[PDB]
C-alpha cells in the first residue's frame, strides 16, 4: 500500500534495521516485493527508500536488506535535486552520486548495475565522476564497466571532470589510455571545458597526454576559449604547446585582455591595458613580414573608434577607461565573430554597469547591438528585453528622455523575438513546454512594459507611426497566455506580474495609455480567454476603482468605444454588470451601456432555455453565445 | 413625418419617422427608390415576418425613444419566452 | 516667496504633531 | 409623458401624451395623421366611450399603467359608430 | 498610537496595536488616532487599525475620518474608509463629492481631471436610482466664487 510505502520509505530513512524488518515481514510476497521495488513520491520527487538510505550513507539496513531480500539496483530513480531532478536513473547511480564507498560497493557485490543507461544514457560512472571521489571510480572501472560511454551530446566523464575540479578523477582517467579526441555536440574536445574554470592541473594533465587543438563549432580553439575565460595560467600553459604559430598568440593575447576589460569577477583594465600593449609589442616586434591588425568596419554602437592599430593610440587612452573598454569589445567583437554564444555577455555587463553610473545612451546602444547580436544567433532573449524594460522604466523614472527610434528597433526586435517564440511553443510539444510557456509570458510581459514606457515617451509623428506598426503586426498574430489571455488582456488584467526593478515606479497594470494605444492599434477587444472573460469582464473585477479612477474610467470609455460588448458572457454566463464586484465599475458600465434590441433578445432567449440550434443564422449563433 | 410598417399579415404599425429611425434597415429601406417625399405614408413592406414581432419592435422604437438617457435604472423590457427565438432573428434582419 | 501660501502644513499642524504633540 | 397605444382592427399608432395635457391633443394629433373628424372618431377603450377633451387621466390610463413597454389598446371607431372589431394579431408558434 | 499613526512608521504603530492598545483612543481635538493615519496618506496604517477595529466616529471638527481623508486628497484610504461596509450611500456621496473640491484646489495634489472625473462619478451614483432621486441641496450662490449654482445636474457638470 501507499501508507506502507511511506512507512518502510521512513523506516530506511533513519538507517534503523529492526524497524524496517518489522515493517517488511509478516505479510505475503507480492507486497513485500512491491515495498522493496516502488518509488516513494517525496516532496514532488519519486524516491526509492533504498535511494534516501544510500544519501544518508545508511550502508548497514541496505546490506542487510540485500542479505535478507532479492532487491534490486535497477529501480528507475531521479538523479539528483541541483537543479535537474530528472528520473531514469538507477539506484546505483544516485549511490555513487551520494559519495558512498560502501553502499556502492555492497549494490555490486549483489547485482552490480555499473553499466545504466537512462534517458540520458549517463553510467554510474558519471555521478562518480560529478562526486569526485577516486576510490569509486577506481572500483567501477574495476568492475568492467565502458569509461567510453558518450551522451547525446557526448557527456564524456572526462569532459565532465575536466570541468570540475576533480584532478585525481580525470588524471585516474586519462591514465587507463583513454582517448583525449572525443568530439561533443559542440566540437569541444574536453580542453574548452578543461581551460574554462582555469584548473591549471588538469589541462597540465590533458596537454601531458596531447590532448591536442581542433575548432570547435562555434569557430572557436581551446586557447580562445581560455583566453575567454579570464584565465592567464591556462593561457600561458597552451602558449608552450610548440604548435600556436604568431597568428593563435598575439590574438589569443587580445582575446584574453578583451575578456579581462568586461567582465564581472575578473575585472583588472591595467592587466587588460598591459595585455594589449604586449600583443601590440608582439605584433610589431621585427618590422619584417609585419601582422597587421585586420580593420572590421565602424560600428556606432562602439562609439566611433577604429581599433588600435599603431601602439601610439593605445598608449594614449592609458588613463580613459570607458575608451579602452570599447577597444577592449572592438577586438573581442573582431576575434570571436558575430556568432559566439558569450560574445554580449560582456557587453551585458558594461552596460549594467553603465547603467549604475548613469550613463544611458552608450548603454542603449551597447545593449541594442547585443540584441541583434543574439537574434541573429537567434536565443532566448527575454532576459535581454526584460533589461531592455527595466532600463528604461529607470530612465522615466528619472525623468530622462528615451530615444523614440531606439523604442521603435527595440520593439520590432521584440516582436520578431516574440514570433520564434511563438513558433517554438508550436514545435515543443512537451519537452520543455512548461519553460517555453514561461519565456512566452515573459517575452508578452516584456512587450507590455515596452508600451507602457513608450505611452510616456514624446516621440515624432513618423516615430509614433512605426511604433504603432509594430503593435499592430504584434497584435496580428494574436499572442496568448495559458489561461487565453491575449495582449489586451494582460493590459487590462490587474493581477499582470510587474518586475521587481524600476518598472515598479513606471509600469503599472491596469493601465489606460496601453489598452488605448492597442485598441486604437486595431486590438481584437472581443477576444475572451480559455474561462470566457472579456476585456470588459476583467476591468470590472478590479478592486481599487477610487485609488485611479481616472484609469478604470478612460479604459472603460476605450473598451466601449471600440466596441466592446456591455453585455456579453464568460463560460460561467455572467454579465460583467453581475461580475462588476464594485459600485462604481457597475455605474460607469452602466453608463456606458449601449442597449440594443438583439442584445435584449439574445439574453431572454438564453435566460429561458429555448434551443436555438437550426434555427437562426449562423453569425447569430456567436451572437446567443456570448450575449 | 410618419413611417408606415407593414408585415406579412398585413397589419400596419405606423410610427413616427425618429422613432423608425434608429434601426439602421429600417432607414435603408425609407431611402433609395422609396422616400415618397410628400410625409403621408412612407410605407415599407415586410413580407417574411408576423404581426407580433412587428409590435414588439415598434414597442421597443419607443422604448428607445423614451429611455435612452433617462437617469441609469433601465427598465425591464418584457420578452415572452414563445416571441423569442423570432424577436431575435427580426432585430439582426433590422439591425436593430 | 510669491503668493503660494505656506498653510497646507498649518491645517495638519492643528493636530498635535511635534517631537511630544 | 405617457405612452399610449391606438389600434383599428389592422392598423396601430404609437403616440406619447404629456401627463399635464388632456384628450383633445391625442384626438388632434390622431385626426391630423388619419384625416378623419373628430366627432367620426370615438375612442372606444376597454369597451368604453369616452369624452372628448376633459381629462387624460378619467379616462382609464395613468403613467404607469400604459408604460412604453407596452401601451394600452385603445380602440377607434368611426361612423357608418362601429364596435371594436380590434382583430387579433397571429398566435406566436409552440415552443420546440 | 496617534503620533505612530501620524507618522509613516507603521512597525511602530503594527506593533503597539498587536501590543493590546486603545483602539477608541479620543484626543483633545476629537481625532481617534485615524484621522491622523488618514491625513498622511498613509493607508497600510488605516489597514492596521481598521483590521484592530478602530471603529469611526465624528470628531470635534464634524467630520469623520473618511471626512479628514477626502479633505486631505487622500483618495486610497477614502476609498478603504468606504470599504468599511457601514456607511450608507450620503456619506459615499458627500466623500466622493469633498474628494474631488480637494482636488481642485490643493497645492501637492492638483489634477483637474481627477476632479472632473471625481465629481461625475458623484453625480452618477448621486442620479443612480432615478426614481427617489437624492437632489442636492444647494447653499444660495456666493459673489466670491462668482455666481455659480454648483451643478445639480450630470448635463452642467
Amino acid at each position: 500500500m501507499e501508507g506502507l510505502a511511506g512507512y518502510v520509505y521512513k523506516a530506511a530513512s533513519e538507517g534503523k534495521v529492526l524497524t524496517l524488518a518489522a515493517l517488511l515481514l509478516n505479510r505475503s510476497e507480492s507486497d513485500i516485493r512491491y515495498l522493496l521495488g516502488y518509488v516513494s513520491q517525496q516532496g514532488g520527487q519519486r524516491s526509492t527508500p533504498l535511494i534516501i538510505a544510500a544519501r544518508n550513507g545508511h550502508a548497514k539496513v541496505v546490506r542487510l536488506l540485500l542479505e535478507h531480500y532479492r532487491v534490486q539496483t535497477q529501480q528507475t530513480g531521479t538523479v539528483r535535486f541541483d537543479g535537474y531532478v530528472i528520473d531514469g536513473a538507477t539506484a546505483l547511480w544516485c549511490a555513487a552520486g551520494a559519495g558512498h564507498f560502501e553502499v556502492v560497493k555492497l549494490l555490486v557485490s549483489h547485482g552490480a548495475n555499473v553499466n545504466h543507461t537512462t534517458v540520458t544514457n549517463s553510467t554510474p560512472l558519471r555521478a562518480a565522476c560529478f562526486d569526485g571521489r577516486l576510490d569509486i571510480v577506481k572500483y567501477l572501472v574495476e568492475n568492467n564497466a565502458n569509461i567510453s560511454i558518450a551522451n547525446k551530446y557526448d557527456n564524456t566523464c572526462l569532459m565532465i571532470a575536466a570541468y570540475k575540479g576533480h584532478t585525481d578523477v580525470v588524471r585516474y582517467l586519462l591514465e587507463q589510455r583513454a582517448d583525449p579526441n572525443a568530439k561533443a555536440h559542440c566540437g569541444a574536445t574536453a580542453l574548452h571545458f578543461a581551460a574554462e574554470a582555469g584548473h591549471i592541473d588538469i589541462v597540465k594533465e590533458l596537454i601531458k597526454w596531447r590532448a591536442a587543438i581542433v575548432v570547435n563549432g562555434h569557430g572557436m580553439t581551446p586557447l580562445k576559449v581560455a583566453a575567454e575565460s579570464c584565465k592567464a595560467d591556462v593561457v600561458e600553459l597552451l602558449l608552450s604547446h610548440a604548435d600556436c604559430d604568431r597568428r593563435s598568440r598575439i590574438e589569443a593575447l587580445e582575446l584574453l585582455g578583451a575578456s579581462f576589460a568586461n567582465d564581472r569577477e575578473n575585472y583588472d583594465i591595467i592587466k587588460t591595458y598591459h595585455y594589449l600593449y604586449l600583443a601590440m609589442l608582439e605584433r610589431f616586434q621585427d618590422g619584417d613580414n609585419i601582422l597587421e591588425k585586420e580593420v572590421l568596419p565602424p560600428i556606432h554602437a562602439y562609439g566611433n573608434r577604429t581599433e588600435c592599430r599603431n601602439p601610439q593610440e593605445l598608449e594614449s587612452i592609458r588613463q580613459d577607461r570607458d575608451a579602452l573598454h570599447m577597444e577592449g569589445l572592438i577586438v573581442r567583437e573582431r576575434i570571436l565573430g558575430a556568432d559566439n554564444i558569450d560574445v554580449s555577455h560582456p557587453i551585458i555587463y558594461r552596460g549594467a554597469v553603465y547603467a549604475d553610473n548613469m550613463e544611458f545612451e552608450q548603454c542603449i546602444k551597447l545593449w541594442l547591438h547585443a540584441l541583434h547580436l543574439r537574434q541573429k544567433g537567434n536565443r532566448n532573449t527575454h532576459k535581454d528585453l526584460l533589461r531592455f524594460a527595466q532600463v528604461f522604466s529607470q530612465m522615466i523614472h528619472l525623468n530622462e528622455t528615451v530615444k523614440a527610434p531606439d523604442i521603435e528597433c527595440v520593439l520590432r526586435c521584440s516582436v520578431l523575438e516574440i514570433e520564434q517564440s511563438m513558433n517554438r511553443v508550436k514545435n515543443i510539444s512537451d519537452a520543455d513546454v512548461h519553460n517555453a510557456m514561461d519565456n512566452y509570458e515573459c517575452n508578452l510581459y516584456t512587450f507590455l512594459y515596452l508600451v507602457c514606457i513608450s505611452t510616456k515617451t514624446q516621440c515624432s509623428e513618423e516615430d509614433q507611426c512605426k511604433i504603432n506598426k509594430q503593435i499592430y503586426n504584434l497584435i496580428h498574430l494574436d499572442p496568448r497566455t495559458r489561461e487565453g489571455f491575449t495582449l489586451l488582456h494582460l493590459a487590462v488584467n490587474s493581477n499582470t506580474p510587474v518586475d521587481d526593478f524600476h518598472t515598479n515606479d513606471v509600469c503599472s497594470f491596469p493601465n489606460a495609455l496601453v489598452t488605448k494605444l492597442l485598441l486604437d492599434c486595431g486590438a481584437e477587444v472581443n477576444a475572451v480567454d480559455n474561462e470566457g472573460n472579456s476585456a470588459l469582464h476583467i476591468i470590472v473585477q478590479y478592486n481599487r476603482p477610487i485609488s485611479d479612477f481616472l484609469t478604470l474610467h478612460s479604459i472603460i470609455i476605450s473598451l466601449v468605444e471600440a466596441g466592446a460588448h456591455t453585455d456579453m458572457t464568460n463560460k460561467q454566463n455572467k454579465t460583467p454588470l453581475d461580475k462588476s464586484t464594485t459600485g462604481v465599475s457597475e455605474i460607469l458600465l452602466k453608463t456606458q451601456m449601449k442597449m440594443s434590441l438583439k442584445c435584449l433578445a439574445a439574453r431572454a432567449v438564453r435566460a429561458n432555455d429555448i434551443n436555438y440550434q437550426d434555427q437562426i443564422p449562423r453569425t447569430l449563433e456567436e451572437f446567443v453565445g456570448f450575449h | 413625418m410618419y413611417v408606415k410598417l407593414i408585415s406579412s399579415d398585413g397589419h400596419e404599425f405606423i410610427v413616427k419617422r425618429e422613432h423608425a429611425l434608429t434601426s439602421g434597415t429600417i432607414k435603408a429601406m425609407l431611402s433609395g427608390p422609396g422616400q415618397f417625399a410628400e410625409n403621408e405614408t412612407n410605407e415599407v413592406n415586410f413580407r417574411e415576418i408576423p404581426s407580433h414581432v412587428l409590435s414588439k419592435v415598434c414597442m421597443y422604437f419607443t422604448y428607445k425613444v423614451r429611455y435612452t438617457n433617462s437617469s441609469t435604472e433601465i427598465p425591464e423590457f418584457p420578452i415572452a419566452p414563445e416571441i423569442a427565438l423570432e424577436l431575435l432573428m427580426a432585430a439582426n434582419f433590422l439591425d436593430c | 516667496y510669491t503668493f503660494f501660501p505656506p498653510k497646507k502644513s498649518h491645517g495638519s499642524c492643528a493636530p498635535p504633531v511635534s517631537r511630544a504633540g | 409623458d405617457v405612452f399610449l397605444m391606438i389600434r383599428r382592427h389592422k392598423t396601430t399608432i404609437f403616440t406619447d401624451a404629456k401627463e399635464s395635457s388632456t384628450v383633445f391633443e391625442l384626438k388632434r394629433i390622431v385626426e391630423g395623421i388619419l384625416k378623419r373628424p373628430p366627432d367620426e372618431q370615438r375612442l372606444y377603450k376597454d369597451d368604453q366611450l369616452l369624452d372628448d377633451g376633459k381629462t387624460l387621466g378619467e379616462c382609464g390610463f395613468t403613467s404607469q399603467t400604459a408604460r412604453p413597454q407596452a401601451p394600452a389598446t385603445v380602440g377607434l371607431a368611426f361612423r357608418a359608430f362601429e364596435a371594436l372589431c380590434i382583430e387579433p394579431f397571429s398566435s406566436p408558434p409552440e415552443l420546440p
